């Protein structure tokens, strides 16, 4: 009923960090492979070195959870976003807030930069999301309408510009500019938390209890229904070669090819020396810059790094 | 958010959470899983933690417990990394309370009583420490040295006693 | 515990040992040990067939051995103890019923294969009306014991209140020629003894669910 499916490579862990005080809610990796940001419930933010697995600094911003973070390719920013109502900015040379973007009314969930208009959109348990100048404090849109709270948003240059992914269990595609609703996608039975955009074939992919979707841009038009990792999935992240990566709730991460949808590795994760087994959970994911290797904070204050298998060949582990 | 209502604060988002994640994803009780009552139960788990007493409700759908000590030992752990927090601040001398004294007091002798329950049960099932080589040292020389102190031991109190 | 054994829920020392420090630590969910009994009557899903060899004639027995599993499985376990041999058919109400199960005979005793009076299982569906419905005599709620009574015609006055387990299938002349007994109008009790004389229990369904349970455990084993 397909081509046959590609090989890729397993993945296998190789290296485990263990240095926050809480669950670890998002992780963003720097434009230079040198080093990645975590933001976790214990309110630090850390930043650690990639190659050394070395904690190189730790800064205590918030007032609560850190609920996500975002590092700036145009500038050395670093963007904080946590349950504490409150979004922050970094200068990295100072090492300091330099503008705090009041306004939303609860916990925000996610945000993204976008590539070339410098502005931020969050998304936040208060049934919106927000369109933020970069430098003057200025939200130009409340991208308004979903019936609850957007879980995540993620914006992109071409239309339309921003995909937000809800606990409506409905998907919405907005024009920026007019910062209007344009499309609606309501597929999804139970909610839906991630979402995430092919960086070459103009397409996207939204994660939920039921089962992975795929959608063609602009309009969305659903493709490729995936399924297999039937368990609570938090994200979703594809690399060059058509890899594509659901981290679950319940620690069980899920590999596929974004092609013809083939979950070809399942990895279940052994938890630190003193968390109990329902400690285990996966809460976010994000291959290098380089895209060899790969981060995922688990909920277990954890951060496990898994490498492509070399010792892999097509006899060592065939397609099926 | 400020210092008074990070307490009230963090619990909303707390609760909140719990009913998004599972009560979307544990139904198929899907009318309502009496969620209301999945979170009395949670407040009651809670209330176990912190008197050391073995909460263990049998009937309940595994995931559903799975869910719940997630849960409990996120907002435990908080729980302890506040008070280990104000204590220093109170230590330090910074700043004065009439409450955030009294609270903390009471956080941190909890974590006290529920060290020492710990040390107990310990000592009993890993045995007295003293092996007995160093118990029988210990009492013989006692009893070298009062006989050679001529020390005469004390009787149990008379009753038409002097004094 | 096996994977049949895999109960729904935890045994909870997890959570004990979590919420409290006097416990020694596990960090592994362990689900509990289902059932037995119980667990077999999810295999008992098919009826029991039995001939009654009495005085007057055999009695084919239908029981929905699935539907009351702990009746059924009771009766069937005192029918191939034979616990019924000797025993008299004690009551006979003319266009009532006619009732037995002692083997005192005096209707007054008994006893449940564990001894124990048994739980009443009536259910949506089981209504005594018609001939050959076969309720349990029991003193009242949960007493269920070795005494069981056939219905002569509709009895929907014992439904929700007498346990059947089945119908009666053959030995309708049989039947008939209880029917024509007289009894004791003060006692109400048979003029000629009528009694169980023997067991033949044809198929017994909790024969079929022990090899089922039992062929599972040596293969996950």
């Amino acid at each position: 009923t397909m081509p046959k499916p590609q090989w890729h490579p397993p993945w296998k862990l190789y290296r485990v960090i263990s240095g926050h005080l809480g669950w670890v809610r998002c992780i963003a990796v720097e434009p230079g492979n040198q080093w990645f940001v975590t933001g976790s419930a214990d309110r630090t933010i850390k930043i650690w070195d990639l190659a050394s697995g070395k904690l190189k600094l730790s800064l205590t911003g918030h007032i609560s959870t850190v609920r996500g973070v975002i590092v700036s390719t145009r500038s050395p920013y670093l963007f904080s976003c946590g349950e504490d109502k409150q979004v922050k900015c970094w200068d990295l040379e100072y090492n300091k807030v330099i503008r705090h973007y009041h306004g939303h009314l609860s916990a925000v969930y996610g945000l993204d930069l976008h590539p070339t208009i410098d502005v931020l959109v969050t998304c936040s348990r208060d049934s919106t999301a927000r369109i933020w100048d970069v430098r003057t404090k200025a939200s130009v849109h409340t991208l308004s309408g979903h019936t609850n709270a957007v879980a995540t948003v993620r914006c992109q240059a071409a239309e339309p510009q921003i995909i937000t992914g809800s606990h409506d269990t409905t998907i919405r595609l907005w024009d920026l500019v007019a910062g209007k609703t344009r499309v609606t996608l309501t597929n999804h039975k139970k909610s839906v938390r991630a979402v995430v955009l092919h960086p070459r074939h103009y397409t996207f992919a939204s994660g939920s209890p039921d089962n992975i979707k795929q959608w063609k841009f602009p309009d969305g038009s659903f493709i490729q229904n995936l399924s297999g990792h039937n368990a609570i999935i938090n994200t979703l992240t594809v690399n060059s070669d058509g890899v594509l990566v659901s981290g679950a709730d319940n620690g069980t991460m899920h590999l596929w090819d974004w092609r013809t949808g083939y979950n070809f590795q399942r990895v279940h994760a052994a938890v630190q020396p003193g968390s109990l087994d329902s400690e285990s959970g996966i809460f976010a994911c994000a291959f290098d810059q380089s895209e060899s290797r790969l981060l995922t904070a688990e909920a277990d204050k954890t951060i496990k790094v898994y490498r492509e298998d070399d010792t892999a060949t097509e006899e060592t582990h065939p397609v099926s | 958010v400020t210092k008074q209502r990070v307490e009230s604060h963090f619990d909303l988002e707390l609760r909140a959470a719990v009913m998004h994640d599972i009560l979307d994803m544990m139904p198929e009780g899907i009318k309502q899983n009496k969620a209301r009552t999945i979170l009395q139960h949670l407040s009651e788990a809670w209330r176990c933690w912190k008197a050391n007493i073995p909460w263990k409700v049998p009937g309940l759908p595994t995931p559903i417990e799975n869910m719940i000590l997630r849960y409990v030992k996120a907002k435990a752990d908080w729980w302890t990394n506040t008070a280990h927090y104000n204590r220093e601040r109170i230590r330090r001398g910074a700043t004065v309370d009439k409450t955030v004294c009294k609270k903390n007091l009471g956080r941190l002798t909890r974590l006290y009583l529920k060290a020492e329950q710990e040390r107990q049960h310990n000592y009993l099932k890993d045995g007295p420490y003293i092996t007995a080589e160093e118990a029988v040292a210990v009492y013989t020389t006692t009893v070298h040295w009062l006989e050679s102190r001529r020390f005469s031991p004390i009787p149990f109190p008379p009753l038409s006693y002097k004094h | 515990v096996d994977k049949l054994n895999a109960a729904h829920y935890s045994t909870g020392k997890v959570s004990a040992s979590f919420t409290s420090t006097a416990m020694v630590p596990e960090t592994t969910h362990e689900a509990a040990a289902i059932d037995e009994d119980v667990l077999r009557y999810q295999f008992v899903k098919k009826k029991g067939y039995v001939r009654l060899h009495t005085n007057k004639g055999d009695l084919n027995l239908e029981l929905h051995c699935d539907l009351t599993p702990k009746t059924c499985e009771n009766f069937i376990r005192l029918c191939k103890k034979h616990y019924y041999d000797g025993t008299i058919f004690h009551r006979s109400i003319r266009n009532f019923v006619i009732q037995g199960g002692d083997p005192t005979g005096t209707g007054t005793g008994g006893e449940s294969y564990w001894g124990k009076p048994f739980k009443d299982e009536f259910r949506p569906n089981l209504s005594h009306t018609g001939r050959g419905i076969l309720s349990m005599a029991n003193s009242g709620p949960n007493s269920n014991r070795s005494q069981f009574f056939i219905t002569f015609r509709s009895c929907a006055y014992l439904d929700k209140k007498h346990t059947i387990f089945g119908r009666v299938v053959g030995g309708f002349d049989v039947l008939t020629a209880m029917e024509n007994v007289e009894s004791d109008p003060k006692t109400d009790r048979p003029k000629e003894e009528i009694r169980i004389d023997a067991t033949t229990v044809f198929v017994d369904p909790y024969e079929e669910a022990d090899a089922q349970i039992a062929q599972e455990r040596k293969t996950q084993l």
